[PDB]
């Protein structure tokens, strides 16, 4: 059952649907994905395979219905995850258990490759906290929790390989990599804090905040083309454009949306594409990095579209753009917004794009997969 | 009627004619100037004057008279170059 | 509305049906490519025929 | 004991993450740069019986493979065999001498792999004035070598070097400088290119104006430039420009029209200039002499090559600077 | 443009004058690694688990300084904006972009110096390095505005001089501190530096505050009150520009001369004289070189000397006389025991207006090339040249882009920038990108992915092939079989496909199970590119179609694959083995001819297997009992052949 | 007319890369234009397609051949639309 999108009803509250990485790979597009269930009776991690719509060469056709290959119990809820490789998945648990599973495309089962039954406790009272955010950078894995501590693990380690402690408890929302050795997080108050993974100890290494326009920040990602460029989604729906590797003050604050920003991700095979979800259930397609190809309808800032080369025009004096660092108002940083879909189902909480392929999960226990209108 | 069609063409057409008269070629400059003169001799609506005033073409044109001065100062010397510069200044 | 529907239906029916597209193969790879072609043809003919029959009904 | 008395050769991996030292101590030490820093002796073992002359490494695009040569008339090929792989635990990686090409009755004078883009070959030169050219027909066996070629150099081999190929019509070549220092032999470097027409090497060039015992030769990276550049460190500093004019379509490897030019000449070392090394683009020069001094070189707005720095190994280097004119 | 001879690119090591060892190095992608080797002497090494010392020799040290990476990041960002603009327009629009981006860069600059001042105030040991960086960057900004004004705007006389004074003041804030120190004194009027601060204000074009202080002086001193009133009146009637639709320099110099005459007449009348300060001021107003040179303290700089000389004798200056005046200013401000300075020569060359020598000078002085590249691209937009280039190779731009980019490449994130630098190299950045992406030691697959898309945008197939092969081999070394599979299908090399397909075949022999079966089922038409995968796919196909009992198509596929003669010797084993259920057919619909070709190929492969073992022998351990199975199976076959033929003959009834 | 050629839909090939090679390899013919000859074209094609791989293409060698031929008629009809133009101009 698909219209412009694979619609899969699994009757399980969808928490995680991430491609067992196949985009930018082989001569075959993604068709294998890993699923993590939340608030379902069997809190579980599954492998699933989706088939191409219609009938193609030697691929046993199929009009739809992606199928589970294997399932395994995950104690507690299943919140955060990253593919350590195609064959290893890293998952957090509410019980303080962080599990890397070695899953198999050969026999279709998951095996407990590694399990940290204990991790991530705030320093000052040594209270346990759940693993709030996770991001893998092979071989390193960087995790944070609402304790405010940071844990750097390796795939094969059983101990906390590196721990950045803190005496100031902070509830974060999302994490990303500034460099190979640098991590950044959003904070539930609109703060972006930086720590050196090679410098350890209590109290945040550095804290920075949105200036003038202040909303709590719920998501962060480094831009693929520029990791120093960082995007953060917030509670209001305001978007901040950053050029940050040591920065403190945002150089673009644009009040875009009026609903909380769950997640926005860069298209990996097209970082000029960005995909955006909202709490109401609506979705948005962005086609721009520092330019404009789509329009935008509620974004702040100045300027739309781009000037063309070749001069056939009256003799004009045109001025270069102003010093954006001299102001704290919505200005350039345009990345466009297109309402390809207003709310259609229950609140969408997770979306992902790998290559020209997109997947997302809703509170309707439904998975929606798209492949066009951006490819 | 044709004045109405001119103004229907509006900014783009007279943009074209202004650029062609300012940087075009001598013969084409004469053609454009004659066209403009006969059109203006019957125009009573002055869209052309308004637009050329708005666009600052007068500014670049008057600043081009500084180049006219220098070229004519060259022309006053013995064995002057060809009369095309004189024709340009005349136009 | 009936005339509009008749025109749509008539253009659709006068559209020739989908073709399986096979010419006698001499190599195994040719049979395999035929396999591909019949996959495509079976989807395309099925969808086109379903819409055709909806229209005519 | 080992490597603590003298270093006979030091070799690095491609792109640079690993190092190794071989000495006259008959043992080899292999060192690995952790990407977190610091150099760690990762293994060491005996490979031959003479003073281990050189080690050269097969491409990482071709495995962690070492090729070592000495005063042994023989050349050993060691492979890194991984104990355990595939997730949990990595077993002790071990060195298996794949085969020793024993083709020598004199000093084994150089060993060097080929560029990979035509396929990877291996060339070994001996003090016999002979070079041997093997390729692996087997793309799966690491002990297989078929000897495609041998050239009798008529001059005792000292240094050999591959010709970079980056064109759909370029066929590779070999330059050879000879440690011979007899003052009656004129031209110590010879040039042999694979004449494709005969499907075998034909001598492309031999260059006069050479009489010194050759210690180092350095090719230009091919790039889009048709012309090529050579640097020579024997006892002097020589640099040559070689423009390909045109070649006979059937005798290309036999006859070559090179506009050959003694373009840069620096005798400033005052000793046996052992070595020349170039930028990764082959655009900055480092030259080493027998006096423990190294000179650094840039070519100017007019391509003119100049000593941009002097470092003493027998003294303290000249100071650093960023304020000239 | 002259010869450029320099010295080593790293700190000399005293231990080299202490030990006399040989030195070795390593060409990295952006660093040269230096180490101590034992030659020129023997014995006494340091190798047990560590190097004696490894040095990361780097001519581009500036990238390893803390705030400087901020500089360089924001620099290339503005660079991106600049080139996005620079391909589209020319003339007045180009000028406006250039001027305002000049302010953008200088804004980032003094921002940087602000944070680095906060650095220097906090740390005193590194305060010296911070001071040196402040000085060099301040010189960068000064020459930056200088070249901006005198080319990027190239404004006529008039606003030229106002901007000259503004730029002088922006670098000279001594006057405010002097005035504050004067206000500190209990008696401001009696202060020696009180009049010096007044002169500072009048030099800075601050006549309003100058007259404010002169009012206090006039109120304090009854005799000097008339003097101050006359001076204030003169400063109020400063001649200015005269524009009746176009600014007139003629009336300008005429009224300035008349003003000079009026000052002289005031002094002669005595309402502007009789005081040492007022007489000195009038002499300076008329232009008095020895008084200025005595006041060399309040100027402190020969460019301020030059601007004062022009302001007070030649307010309308031309480039034809700027050089004369600069020469005079330099000579008179260096006539003392003051030796020249490199920046003094830099400014002299800048006033000489020789692009070649000045680019030479900044190439020498600049430890790195962001500044020289920026000024270069700006003057390129300005089009000052006559089609000049390096004549050493490519243009200056490509040179600086390469060096700067390689320096960046030294760093695990900074590599990306060179891509964007060479996004404007028409024919060469491709190959530089090559060179460097075979200098990189890839260990991060995501970085590999970014490089993958980078190559995607310009369709470099061959680099993709190389990198995919290398990473597939890394995967197989880690026994990451599926990952190597992925890299291989990216590489489109069916050789490796078949090679690891043999892994699949023999592991299937060993374990009896389909491996990556999910990957196998859905590969598409690429099967027709690899026979071993062709085998595996047809094998799974058969397992299925038999499992649902389509024996006719089973036989079709089998006959096709045998007459394809697929699979190696140890696997024509299985090819033979496959016929068993067809033997098991207790009811058949196949034609007599079908049975013919079936059995035909059966013994055909039989003889072929006899010879594949050895061309006259067999040596495989399986064959003997397998041969026994051969006899029993052909027994069953022939009996069923009688059965099939009697059925078919009765089928004709 | 205002006719235009049918786009090529090359499956083994990257049309950008083919047209790059075409622009690089076209030569001045004796009709007054820089165009590569059909023979040179086709065997350059065969050479370049053979330059890489060769495992199972053996069976697809037909498809290679018809696609080469089809690109041949593409350039043929490009020429066919071309020659008319100049004699149109003369007429």
């Amino acid at each position: 059952m698909a219209d412009k999108f694979a619609a899969k009803f699994v009757s399980h509250k969808i928490s995680r649907t991430r491609w067992r990485p196949v985009s930018a790979s082989s001569l075959q597009q993604p068709d294998v994905f890993a699923t993590g269930s939340w608030d379902n009776e069997e809190n579980k991690v599954c492998v699933w395979a989706t088939s191409d719509f219609g009938a193609t060469s030697l691929d046993e056709e199929y009009q739809g219905d992606p199928k589970q290959l294997c399932d395994i119990k995950h104690p507690g809820d299943v919140m955060d995850m990253q593919f350590l490789d195609k064959e290893r998945i890293v998952t957090g648990s509410s019980t303080g258990t962080v599990t890397i599973f070695r899953h198999h495309e050969n026999n279709q089962t998951l095996s407990v490759n590694q399990r940290w039954e204990q991790a991530h406790y705030h320093v000052g009272s040594n209270m346990r906290a759940p693993c709030t955010a996770i991001v893998c950078s092979s071989p390193e894995i960087v995790s944070v929790g609402e304790d405010g501590r940071i844990n750097c693990f390796r795939a094969e380690s059983r101990d906390v390989l590196r721990t950045i402690d803190d005496a100031d408890s902070s509830t974060m929302h999302g994490v990303t990599f500034l460099r190979t050795t640098e991590i950044l997080t959003v904070n539930s108050v609109g703060q972006l804090k930086l720590w050196d993974l090679r410098k350890q100890g209590n109290d945040p290494t550095q804290i920075f905040s949105v200036t003038g326009e202040r909303v709590p920040l719920h998501c962060v990602d480094r831009h693929p083309n520029q990791q120093h460029v960082v995007a953060t989604g917030g509670q209001d729906g305001m978007l901040c454009i950053w050029d940050v590797r040591h920065g403190k003050m945002p150089m673009s604050l644009l009040n875009a949306h009026e609903a909380e920003m769950w997640e926005v991700h860069f298209h990996p095979s097209n970082p000029d594409h960005l995909f955006t979800c909202s709490e109401d259930g609506s979705l948005w397609h962005w086609d721009a990095s520092a330019d404009s190809e789509k329009p935008t309808f509620l974004l702040g800032g100045r300027s739309t579209f781009n000037i063309s080369r070749s001069s056939i025009a009256p003799p004009n004096a045109n001025q270069s753009l102003a010093c954006a660092w001299l102001s704290t108002d919505p200005t350039k940083g345009q990345l466009e917004i297109t309402n390809l879909l207003p709310s259609s189902t229950l609140s969408v909480n997770s979306l992902d794009v790998l290559g020209q392929n997109l997947v997302c999960g809703t509170d309707a226990e439904a998975i929606y997969v798209t492949r066009r209108l951006f490819s | 009627d044709n004045l109405s069609i001119f103004e229907s063409y509006g900014t783009a057409l007279m943009e074209v004619v202004c650029r062609d008269a300012c940087d075009g070629h001598d013969i084409g400059r004469m053609l454009a100037l004659a066209l403009l003169d006969r059109i203006v001799s019957v125009d009573r609506q002055q869209q052309w004057l308004l637009y050329l005033s708005n666009s600052g073409y007068l500014k670049v044109l008057v600043d081009s008279l500084a180049e006219d001065d220098v070229v004519l100062r060259n022309l006053l010397t013995p064995q002057p170059p060809l009369l095309k510069a004189l024709y340009i200044y005349e136009s | 509305e009936s005339h509009e529907a008749f025109n749509e239906w008539f253009k659709h029916i006068n559209s020739p049906p989908q073709k399986p597209t096979l010419v006698g193969q001499a190599s195994f790879t040719e049979k395999v490519a035929h396999e591909h072609k019949e996959k495509k043809y079976e989807m395309d003919f099925g969808i086109w025929k379903g819409h055709l029959d909806a229209l005519t009904s | 004991a080992d490597h603590k008395d003298l270093i006979h050769d030091v070799s690095f991996d491609f792109h640079g993450r690993r190092m190794a030292t071989c000495s006259s101590d008959q043992s080899v030490k292999v060192w690995d740069k952790s990407e977190n820093g610091n150099w760690h002796c990762t293994a060491s073992w005996k490979t031959h019986s003479g003073s281990v002359w050189r080690v050269t490494w097969a491409h990482p695009e071709f495995g962690q493979v070492l090729a070592s040569c000495s005063f042994d008339r023989t050349a050993a090929v060691w492979e890194e065999i991984v104990g355990e792989s595939n997730d949990k635990l990595r077993g002790q990686s071990h060195w298996v001498k794949r085969t020793t090409l024993v083709d020598s009755r004199t000093s084994v004078t150089d060993v060097k792999f080929a560029p990979k883009h035509m396929g990877l070959m291996l060339a070994t030169c001996s003090a016999d004035g002979v070079v041997r050219i093997y390729e692996a027909p087997d793309v799966m066996n690491l002990s297989q070598w078929s000897l495609q070629h041998e050239i009798s150099c008529k001059l005792s081999c000292s240094c050999i070097s591959w010709n970079p190929s980056s064109s759909r019509a370029h066929s590779p070549m070999i330059a050879v400088g000879s440690d011979d220092s007899s003052p009656n032999i004129m031209g110590k470097v010879q040039i042999y290119e694979y004449n494709e027409n005969t499907r075998k090497y034909a001598k492309a060039e031999t260059l006069m104006s050479v009489s010194d015992p050759v210690h180092d030769i350095a090719f230009a990276p091919n790039l889009g430039r048709s012309f090529h550049i050579l640097a020579v460190a024997t006892k002097d500093v020589r640099i040559f420009t070689m423009k390909p004019l045109r070649k006979e379509l059937s005798s290309s490897g036999g006859v070559t029209k090179f506009e050959i030019h003694t373009v840069a000449q620096f005798d400033n070392h005052n000793s046996q200039v052992w070595r020349v090394s170039w930028n990764i683009t082959g655009t900055v020069l480092a030259s080493s002499g027998d006096d423990g001094t190294v000179r650094l070189w840039k070519a100017n707005y007019m391509d003119n090559w100049k000593c941009i720095g002097v470092l003493k190994g027998d003294g303290n280097p000249v100071g650093n600077s960023y304020q000239g004119f | 443009m002259e010869e450029l001879d320099v010295d080593p690119a790293e700190t000399p090591i005293p231990g080299l004058g202490q030990q006399n060892r040989h030195i070795g190095f390593s060409w990295g992608p952006g660093d040269l690694l230096l180490y101590e080797t034992l030659y020129q002497k023997q014995g006494n090494s340091e190798t047990a688990a560590r190097c004696p010392f490894m040095y990361l020799v780097r001519s581009d040290e500036d990238i390893y300084s803390p705030v400087l990476r901020k500089l360089f990041n924001e620099s290339h960002s503005i660079f991106v904006g600049l080139q996005k603009s620079a391909e589209e327009a020319s003339g007045k629009s180009r000028k406006a972009q250039l001027v305002q981006v000049s302010r953008n860069y200088r804004s980032v600059l003094r921002a940087c110096m602000e944070e680095m001042h906060t650095l220097s105030e906090s740390t005193r040991e590194t305060a010296q390095k911070y001071i040196s960086q402040i000085s060099i960057l301040s010189a960068m900004e000064l020459s930056w505005n200088l070249c901006e004004i005198l080319f990027i705007e190239s404004a006529p006389a008039g606003p030229l001089l106002i901007l000259l004074l503004e730029w002088v003041r922006l670098h000279v804030c001594e006057v405010d501190n002097i005035v504050q120190d004067v206000l500190r004194s209990e008696k401001p009027t009696e202060h020696e530096k009180f009049w010096d601060g007044v002169t500072g204000y009048v030099l800075q074009g601050r006549m309003n505050e100058a007259r404010q202080l002169l009012a206090k002086e006039a109120s304090t001193s009854a005799s000097a009150r008339s003097m101050c009133r006359v001076l204030d009146d003169l400063l109020k009637k400063m001649p200015m520009l005269h524009t009746g639709g176009t600014q007139t320099l003629t009336e300008f110099e005429l009224k300035w001369q008349h003003w000079r005459e009026e000052c002289e007449r005031h002094l002669q009348n005595g309402t502007f004289s009789s005081n040492v300060h007022m007489e000195a001021v009038c002499r300076v107003l008329l232009g008095d070189e020895e008084v200025l040179l005595e006041k060399r303290d309040l100027m402190t700089t020969w460019y301020h000397f030059l601007v004062s000389r022009l302001l007070f004798k030649h307010p309308t200056v031309k480039p034809t006389e700027l050089h004369f005046y600069a020469q005079s200013s330099l000579d008179m401000f260096l006539a003392g025991d003051s030796c020249p300075e490199p920046l003094d020569n830099i400014l002299l060359a800048a006033f000489e207006f020789d692009i070649h020598q000045v680019i030479k000078e900044f190439s020498i002085v600049s430890s790195n090339w962001w500044f020289v590249a920026h000024l270069t691209d700006l003057l390129d937009h300005c089009q000052l040249f006559q089609a000049h280039n390096l004549y050493f190779g490519a243009n200056m731009r490509e040179f600086l882009l390469l060096d700067y980019a390689s320096g960046l490449f030294s760093h695990h994130s900074l590599w990306q920038l060179g891509v964007d630098y060479f996004d404007y190299c028409p024919n060469l950045g491709r190959e530089y990108l090559k060179l460097h992406m075979e200098r990189i030691p890839l260990s991060t697959e995501k970085k590999a992915l970014k490089a993958l898309r980078i190559c995607e945008q310009r369709q470099m197939t061959e680099q993709v092939r190389s990198i995919c092969k290398t990473m597939a081999m890394q995967s197989l070394c880690n026994r990451r079989l599926g990952s190597a599979l992925s890299w291989s299908i990216r590489a489109k090399d069916a050789a490796f496909a078949t090679l690891i397909s043999d892994r699949f075949l023999k592991e299937y022999c060993e374990r009896g199970n389909f491996t990556d079966l999910d990957l196998i089922d859905n590969l598409g038409s690429a099967m027709l590119l690899s026979d071993r995968l062709t085998f595996l796919g047809k094998y799974r196909e058969f397992h299925r179609m038999y499992s649902q009992e389509q024996f006719s198509e089973a036989a079709s596929l089998l006959l096709s694959l045998m007459t394809a003669r697929i699979a190696p010797c140890s696997f024509w084993l299985t090819l033979l083995l496959d016929a068993l259920p067809l033997l098991e057919q207790k009811q058949v619909i196949f034609s007599a001819e079908q049975t013919y070709e079936l059995m035909r190929c059966l013994e055909d492969r039989m003889a072929a297997k006899l010879e594949s073992t050895s061309p006259d022998e067999i040596q495989k351990q399986d064959s003997s009992i397998d041969n026994t199975k051969v006899e029993m199976l052909r027994l069953a076959l022939a009996r069923n052949l009688a059965r099939a033929i009697v059925t078919e003959g009765a089928l004709q009834e | 007319s205002n006719e235009i050629p049918e786009p090529l839909q090359l499956d083994f090939f990257d049309r950008s890369q083919i047209e790059q090679v075409i622009a690089n390899c076209e030569h001045k013919n004796r009709r007054g234009q820089t165009v590569c000859n059909v023979k040179l074209l086709h065997r350059v094609l065969v050479a370049e397609v053979n330059a890489l791989q060769g495992m199972a293409a053996i069976g697809q060698r037909p498809l290679l051949m018809e696609e080469i031929n089809t690109i041949l008629q593409y350039v043929v009809e490009r020429n066919k639309l071309l020659q008319c133009l100049h004699a149109k101009r003369h007429a």
